[PDB]
């Protein structure tokens, strides 16, 4: 026999197959919740591969009897109770560096779509709006703004935020960031303005973009209180986590005009629909379905790394042989 | 500039 | 009495009013063609302000009896027979530097929309596509590509093309250009690869973007012959002039899959419709209605400069007092 | 790379 490794919330293992064939038994559950997982997997499985569509609480984790390693195929690991997994002896790993520039490229696309109205102008043209005179060009593209001199505020200057910052310079954005965990010096090295409080960023930014991981202290970071601290007619971009923005507060802000437009790749409740939830047809909203990370290369890249992390777990030592373990402190 | 001051500061 | 200056294809003169009130009589025609212009204007008018929606041939120009100056409110002047106007003694001016970065920002938005599928993913989400698993994320965003290492080909490295080039560097694009009129050295100063023939650009570029003015020699630059020289599954962006691309050839290429996607702000026949013309529902097409230049600041900026060019014509000397005359050689 | 050679060269 050889250790069982299961893909919890997927059906495809074609990319992982050549890396695990000889060291692990590969199965998949295609499960939305821990309820749909076969009793065998809970008892036998030593390894687990998962994405973002399944949440693992402390309850779910202590149903597993042989589980020693969880690898998240992708960056964020908020959907995994990493503290609880450490108590039980389960190492948690991620793949942080696979779709950094993909995400930054999609974020810049979102920013620009709000500023230049490319998506809404296409939408208008789809719906049979006729534009003849210069007067009606100005009318249909009303709100399109000049970028140079505008202030882009970045919340969380990690991998993605840093890549967004570099790209933003080229357009003429005045770039400032807020990151309470980075040590002094990053702002000087990259040549960016830095502010010390969230309100300070909100007060100065014409366009606010989110690039921080979802944690204990930042849930509903953009709420009823903090939305008011944002400038009149500011843009909001969120390609980080949906649980960071209060959708009820955002909706209200969009209708009243306090936020001129929003671009969302992530939402509080996924899958997203324009019919379901608080964002039920708020004006000036652009939404993509958690696809900012995607490209074939990035998808293969993270799956191969994830598969390699599994192999390192089975053959070598936990948590030594591991490369991208995110709960060494909880073990 | 283009944008105005926050509703409550 | 004081000289008559008419806005040919518009109805609004509010921005020009404070600059011309004391030196010129201001009227407007709101005309699509020379046919709708009042007989008085043809006889009396010394000055003319116009946009892109009206074409002036040699026929139209020799109906004017007192016309001495035409100012185009905007960059391109292909819709004005500049050679013929010079023969008659009519100075032609433009406003070249008002919406350079606006256009480059919209172009970059178009490029990115093709690469990251932001508009099409939003369109999908508008039309009630449900995306739950990672499998269907990859499916709906199929064709989304990694930018770094890709080659962006620029045709015409003028004001806009140069600004596009600088922005493209930040994303990881390998940037090359083709411009048969620029002298040797521009490529070294800006740090860009340069090719000598149109086919050479077409052979190497994964994404082709257009930034040249419409002239005598480049009409239907992208035709049935040259489309074949483009790479299999290449992107096409055109924010320059619609008369540069054969829409019949583009349509055929888009359906067959030889061109993976196209983003158009300009078209052969304007206004554009998804029902009228050769692009009658070709797959993977994004269209905006000649709105790449637009922003309130840019719109005011060019109108004030245009109004100042009129004033310089009436008070000072033709073509000396003029600032942006484009037919000194034809006078 | 991602894109292939032109149909006719
Ligand atoms: N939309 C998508 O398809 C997709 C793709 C990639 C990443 N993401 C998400 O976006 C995030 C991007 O971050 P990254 O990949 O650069 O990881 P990262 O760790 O490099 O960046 C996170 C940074 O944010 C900072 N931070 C944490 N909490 C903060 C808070 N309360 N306020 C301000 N800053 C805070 C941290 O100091 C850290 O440096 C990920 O956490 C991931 O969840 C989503
Ligand atoms: N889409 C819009 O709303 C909008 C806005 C701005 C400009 N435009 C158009 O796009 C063009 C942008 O050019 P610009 O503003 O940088 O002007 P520009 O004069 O600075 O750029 C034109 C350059 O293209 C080169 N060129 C001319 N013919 C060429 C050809 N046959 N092949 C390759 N290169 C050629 C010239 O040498 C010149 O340097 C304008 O001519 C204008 O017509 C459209």
């Amino acid at each position: 026999p050889r250790p069982l490794v299961a893909l919890l919330d997927g059906r495809d293992c074609t990319v992982e197959m050549p890396i695990l064939k000889d060291v692990a038994t590969v199965a998949f559950c295609d499960a939305q919740s821990t309820q749909e997982i076969h009793e065998k997997v809970l008892n036998e499985a030593v390894g687990a591969l998962m994405y973002h569509t399944i949440t693992l609480t402390r309850e779910d984790l202590e149903k597993f009897k042989a589980l020693r390693i969880i690898v998240r195929i992708g960056s964020g690991f908020d959907n995994i109770d990493i503290k609880s997994a450490g108590d039980l002896g389960i190492a948690v790993c991620n793949v942080p560096a696979a779709s950094v520039e993909e995400t930054a490229d999609s974020t810049l696309c979102h920013i620009l779509n709000l500023y230049r109205r490319t998506t809404w102008l296409h939408q208008a043209l789809r719906e049979g709006t006729r534009v003849q005179s210069v007067e009606q060009i100005r009318e249909v593209a009303s709100g399109a703004a000049r970028i140079r001199g505008e202030t882009l505020g970045i919340i969380g200057l990690g991998r993605v935020g840093q890549a967004v910052a570099l790209r933003a310079k080229a357009f003429g954005f005045n770039v400032l960031f807020y990151d309470p965990y980075l040590s002094d010096g990053i702002e000087r090295a990259l040549g960016l303005q830095r502010v010390s409080t969230l309100q300070d960023l909100l007060f100065h930014s014409d366009c606010v973009t989110l690039h921080c991981g979802l944690n204990e202290h930042n849930h509903h970071l953009i709420n009823d209180f903090t939305v008011k601290q944002m400038r009149q007619g500011a843009f909001l971009v969120n390609t980080a986590r949906g649980g960071l923005v209060d959708e009820k507060a955002l909706a209200q802000a969009l209708k009243e005009g306090r936020i001129r437009g929003a671009a969302l790749d992530v939402h509080e409740s996924e899958p997203f629909s324009f019919s379901q939830g608080p964002l039920k047809d708020a004006p000036n909203l652009i939404c993509t379905p958690h696809a900012a990370w995607y490209s074939e290369q990035a998808s293969i890249e993270m799956r191969e790394e994830a598969a390699r992390e599994i192999r390192r777990a089975i053959t070598g030592r936990i948590p030594d042989s591991l490369k991208n373990c995110v709960n060494k402190d909880h073990l | 500039r283009r944008t105005g001051a926050p509703p409550a500061l």
